[PDB]
């Protein structure tokens, strides 16, 4: 209709079940409390660029690159203002 | 005060107090003032000096400097005075920065 909904929704997706709760408005489709697993694994799966031993999360490629983004968009501004 | 020190700058005693006030009036600076009183001063030796400058009369003999002396002297004081005022004010040579927007 014409309603402003807010909801702060956070959920625990874990193997065996996930645990679910929100913090305002009500979501219809959200059963809130703790929920069975049909599987005993979790189905949400990490897609991890550039992953490292060392590391816990990926990485993205421009991570390398961005120092130079920065000297050319700092040099690129300095050429054009003087200009 | 600024009359006492004028007529001290600006020597004493030709002028009366009226102008001199005028004259603080036309510059804040004590010494633009007392240079501009010194060239109109300068303007009055041909009255208390005139264009006779020696004359030899009886026993005695009197040379007083010419006309075009004394007021050179004066014009040299008020260049002083001038060049005094200017180096109160003048601040010297400086580099600074240029900014311009963009997107």
């Amino acid at each position: 209709g014409e309603n402003k909904r807010k909801a702060k929704v956070k959920q625990i997706i874990t193997a065996e079940s996930r645990f679910v709760e929100v913090e305002g408005d009500k979501i219809e489709g959200l059963e809130e409390g703790e929920t069975p697993n049909v599987w005993g694994f979790i189905p949400i799966i990490h897609f991890k660029n550039e992953a490292d031993e060392t590391l816990k999360y990926g990485q993205s490629d421009i991570e390398p690159i961005e120092p130079l983004l920065k000297a050319y968009h700092d040099v690129m501004l300095h050429a054009l203002k003087g200009s | 005060e600024k009359l006492r020190l004028l007529l001290n700058d600006k020597d004493k005693k030709s002028f009366t107090d009226e102008e001199l006030n005028l004259f603080l009036e036309e510059a804040d600076c004590i010494y633009c003032a007392a240079s501009q009183g010194w060239i109109l001063k300068s303007l009055q030796y041909e009255n208390t000096v005139g264009e006779m400058y020696e004359y030899k009369v009886g026993q005695e003999t009197y040379k007083s400097s010419s006309i075009k002396d004394l007021v050179s002297v004066a014009y040299q004081n008020a260049d002083k005075f001038k060049d005094m005022c200017t180096n109160k004010k003048e601040k010297g040579s400086f580099m600074l920065g240029i900014s311009t927007e963009f997107e």
